[PDB]
């Protein structure tokens, strides 16, 4: 037979291999694809999709649909916070979104990130609101104005229902680690920038409704076995 | 943003909406040569059943928990469509849905619409069970979700709507064609598809090819004494068709 | 930058909208994250662990494992993810002995794909070990890991990552109808010996030349029935991957 | 007296990946970690692998920190993860050392 | 032998002097389209930083030991450089540099400067022990090689400069970019750099991009009464750029 | 499958084998390479480096600077001996320079090295001075006559800084092994050509401070785990 050597990796069997196989089953024929509607390549598409955050993670709204709901207080003449997060892809909350988990099935991230919000209030009601995002090596803000030097949208909530926006990707590498531990991207917070303000005798309150997904500036590197999942023991059937 | 709807012979409109996303882009379409299974010359009751049929009118509180179906078994005593489903033991249709939600100026809350495809429900109980069939399919009695009592549990599905019924996270929901009720942004919302299985066409009574969920996302409420307000669910089906004709189905 | 969520549509695209930014060559590859690399890296799908009985070798000593997705759960949450999905399939076995014994000596195993209606083999000496036309395969003590190529099986286009209703006289709701792939199954080779061992074979598959069906949203807690969506685990509560936090103004 | 047939397994874990916690973790599953095996009598394993950094060169050396400023130097830029390595052979009589 | 030098508003000389090498020959530049990581179009501040600026006087006798600096952090306080650099998450510049170091015809000595990367320093203790932050970024302040007492020693680096402080040799340094001020050959030394680093741009103030070392060769001599001469460096930042802007760091 | 048959060589692992393996990592791509600056091929560019020579290494001065550097004595009328070194390239002190180092990485060396020279002390002074080489085979000289004999410079000290020169490749062989056993190379010797002359007053002394490189003559074979450095136990972390 022709001469040949053997070098090393030979022998082994790697879950992650790239290679032709002999056939089981020789001269069968799969089924034919039928034009199916809802094709996929990538999941950039699926990074694509608008899911909400679980932004409202606690105790008292967690084992509901409220924990992805925040609720606003017409009654306050004041500048302050309504709420802030993080901004690192696989963190809490953002990794239950499915970009979220997405990123948590990977290991480097990139590009910016589109965020959206609904005035979910009564429709007679008005507010202009501070949507904001903090470049990190810094605390999180503590005043409206210290957000106002970050970069940030004000809403004018017109007639059309959503403002959508993006944190900027600025990371000092083209990628960042989809997982922190000792380390941040930013954070995600939200001011009065206005009183909300209802009309006499609408509900003394509002609600509000947070989105994320991928921008087309948006990739992944390093697809992984999720952190955000955990199978104990056997998978009984 | 205004929109008038006419299938077979009937006809929809809302004054204050957004356009429908048609799922993955996919106008409604008949079968092909090229991909088919069946036989025969299927069976086209074009107008008399590609046209609209509505549930019973489900009403909706702050203390509401959700609502779903699934189809075609929400459809099953839509006339002609009822019966050339039940009669035939193959068919495929897609949909044109449209729920009906209006509300004052003064009222706040919303809901999430999605279509939402096989959508294997969990057991209610844990450990080895299943749903049972009388569950599963509900007609168009559908399944709102309550706090309490709901018989032969073991055979129940669950009731834990923010799992999605089967362990699922909701918000990451919108990954399927969907709407928001918002009273705020309309008075209603759309959503239309086309057939999808993996078959060319399916076994209508056994199979619910297609599921549409609506749940309450923020929670109902006007100062008014109308404390509450109905919901109900217009669907037509499209390009209806049925093959395998025998005996009316049990 | 304003929108109507409500519409399905996703929201105001564009990020040069808000942004003054500078030109930037974002030239980074969406490849690692095609269907034909995330579902194409293989996992583990089943555990074939046996013990060689001896008291009656010529019986006990095979097994049988009805093929699935659902019970090794990051693969089936590849899965779980659509729904259906389409691809071929590299199988790969990883047998391991263990010695319960001094030695273990030559050993050699066979492995069988039992289609649904072959005869299922009922002992370890069955005529069933024939297989003039069964997808059957050899393994042996010092051998390289056996693989093959499998081509995609449905009866239809896909397979139903889930299904919803049953077989017509209604019981098995969901992939429990659909999803009758028969079983795997394997037997030791070598005759009758004097080493208590047992055999353990973890079983892998790429799913590769893939297609995909229609997303669908992630598992979020842990499995519990195979071919059933059930997640409400008796004497446990629902304990999902979000975590609580004091406060949502404190990141 | 003996070591009998011995399969052992590697991977490479990327940081975020789940560690291995025990020899019968969930974690030797691998559906996209690069694992690999070796047993007694086979040949030499190798692989090729890419260079791997978020940046354009691996730093030999760094001057400064992670963000909050300890770990100073190679240890904030060199996160690279780990190998890892676990005896596949189920319970055996034989006691060995394994070393690579 | 003599050079004028002129950046962003301000102007330098030597009358004996030889030129300085370009390190590796690239004369500064802004970063590229082609090469960018930031998305932005990023903060130029050109001729109002792209200037002059100088740290306090050390001086320097035949018992010196050395001295260094590292950068961006050695100029931290250089006004438009400084704040630009405090209020942006990631930047990049170059740098020339001169070190101003006259003596008479009479007297002896040689300094060797070097410019110098990420000059990883060497802990002072044995064992498992790092460098403080306090330490790495002495500021302008920069660190002065001295015989005793430094406290929280445990976090200093080591003074050890025949070893680089690093554990490298001396002599060898000359691998860098450097220059030596030799009292007979000039009365002054000067080396400018690009940009560098493994990444396109950099988070400043968490890492000192560059450094710059200065080392007493030979002893400082004189007959004359003048014991000691002053050294003082003067910096200009080139093409420097700034991304991410928020407020100021601490 | 094609008739084949294995040759011996086959099965070895060899640190310094040469072949194409297959991938751990498929479908990954690596980072853009940015145009950093400082560039390298080989190593004959960190050669072409000057580094000092630890000259003086005694322990009077080893723990310093100083070993770098030598003093000179304006108060001697003679013609008499500075100092002297081998030639060796991975000889002490040499070995310790850069130069020295790649080549203690090496098993062969060839072609002719640079030597360079500063007068240090102070500007106001005067002298010239013997640089010179001694071809081996013989003792290392002991009368500055003998180094006029051997290949040599006289340096005239002028307004410029430094005296730079070369020791000829003169082995018999195209190369020599970078380290002697038994073995030599030849030697560098340095001498008071004039006496050294400091105006008056000026301080009664003066330094030197000497660098190598090669030359573009230069080259190495047969790359090996340096002798220069040691590794005992187990590197801790």
């Amino acid at each position: 037979g022709l001469p040949v050597f053997i070098t090393p990796g030979s022998g082994q069997f790697l879950t992650t291999d790239d290679f032709q196989s002999p056939c089981a089953l020789p001269w069968y024929h799969p089924t034919k694809e039928i034009s199916i509607p809802g094709e996929v390549k990538n999941l950039v598409e699926i990074c694509q999709v608008d899911s909400l955050v679980p932004i409202n993670n606690t105790d008292t709204y967690i084992n509901s649909e409220n924990m992805y709901s925040v609720v606003l207080q017409s009654s306050i003449n004041a500048p302050d916070k309504i709420f802030s997060i993080r901004t690192d892809v696989a963190s809490q909350p953002l990794a239950t979104t499915l970009i979220g988990e997405i990123s948590s099935y990977f290991t480097h991230w990139t590009g910016s990130l589109r965020f959206s919000f609904m005035f979910c209030g009564t429709a007679n009601t008005t507010v202009k609101l501070l949507l904001a995002y903090t470049p990190p090596g810094i605390a999180e803000p503590t005043t409206r104005k210290d957000a106002m030097l970050g970069t940030h949208v004000i809403w004018d909530v017109g007639l059309q229902s959503t403002i959508s926006m993006v944190v900027p990707w600025i990371s000092a590498s083209h990628y960042r680690n989809t997982s922190p531990g000792r380390s941040t991207s930013g954070y995600i917070t939200c001011w009065y920038q206005t009183r909300l303000v209802i009309p006499p005798q609408t509900p003394p309150t509002a609600r509000l409704l947070c989105f994320v997904s991928g921008c087309k500036d948006f990739c992944l590197r390093m697809a992984r076995d999720t952190n955000l999942h955990l199978q104990s023991g056997a998978i009984a059937q | 943003r205004i929109i008038q709807i006419t299938r077979g012979d009937s006809t929809i409109t809302s004054q204050d909406v957004a356009n429908a996303i048609v799922a993955y882009g996919v106008w409604p379409h008949y079968l092909s040569s090229k991909d088919a299974s069946a036989i025969d010359k299927p069976s086209q009751p074009d107008t008399s059943s590609n046209r609209f049929y509505t549930l019973r009118s489900v009403t909706w509180s702050s203390s509401s928990k959700g609502w779903w179906w699934k189809l075609p078994d929400a459809l099953k005593d839509m006339g002609i469509f009822g019966e050339n489903m039940f009669y035939h033991y193959l068919g495929r249709s897609g949909y044109t849905i449209h729920v009906q939600c209006n509300a004052s100026k003064f009222h706040q809350g919303t809901l999430i619409v999605a279509l939402i495809p096989e959508h294997q429900i969990a057991s209610a109980l844990h450990g080895n069970v299943n749903v049972g069939y009388n569950y599963t399919h509900p007609g168009e009695t559908g399944r709102e979700v309550k706090a309490e009592t709901r018989l032969n549990p073991d055979l129940q599905p669950t009731e834990e709507y923010w799992l999605n019924f089967d362990g699922t996270l909701l918000g990451n929901i919108t990954i399927f064609p969907h709407q928001f009720i918002n009273l705020r942004s309309n008075n209603s919302a759309t959503i239309i598809a086309p057939y999808v299985n993996a078959v060319p066409m399916d076994s209508m009574r056994s199979h619910n090819n297609w599921s549409l969920v609506i749940i309450p996302i923020c929670p109902l409420e006007t100062s008014s004494a109308i404390n509450t307000i109905p919901i109900t669910i217009s669907i037509s089906p499209m390009c209806a068709e049925f093959s395998g004709a025998r005996a009316k189905r049990q | 930058a304003l929108d109507a969520a409500e519409t399905g549509h996703t929201s105001s695209v564009q990020p040069e909208d808000v942004i003054e930014t500078r030109y930037v060559q974002t030239s980074q590859t969406r490849d690692e994250m095609s269907l034909e690399s995330f579902l194409g890296r293989s996992g583990c799908i089943h555990e074939s662990k046996l013990e060689v009985t001896l008291a009656n070798y010529n019986k006990e000593n095979f097994t049988v494992w009805a093929i699935n997705l659902q019970e090794m759960a990051q693969i089936r949450r590849k899965f779980e993810l659509f729904t259906y999905t389409r691809f071929d399939s590299e199988i790969t076995l990883v047998p391991c002995i263990s010695a319960l014994s001094q030695d273990i000596g030559h050993i050699t195993m066979q492995y069988m794909y039992v289609p649904p209606g072959a005869p299922v083999p009922n002992s370890r000496d069955d005529y069933a070990w024939q297989s003039g036309t069964n997808a059957s395969v050899f393994w042996q003590h010092g051998q390289a890991y056996p693989r093959f190529s499998l081509p995609f099986l449905s009866v239809a286009s896909a397979y139903y990552m889930f299904y919803d209703g049953y077989d017509e006289q209604d019981q098995n709701y969901g992939t429990a109808n659909t999803n009758n792939m028969g079983s795997l199954c394997s037997r030791i080779v070598t005759e009758k010996h004097i080493h208590k061992v047992h055999i353990m074979t973890r079983i892998y598959h790429k799913a590769k030349h893939v297609k995909a069906w229609c997303p669908r949203p992630p598992r979020a807690l842990e499995y519990t029935r195979a071919h059933r969506t059930n997640f409400k685990i008796e004497d446990r509560s629902i304990q999902t991957a979000i975590v609580t936090r004091p406060i949502i103004t404190t990141a």
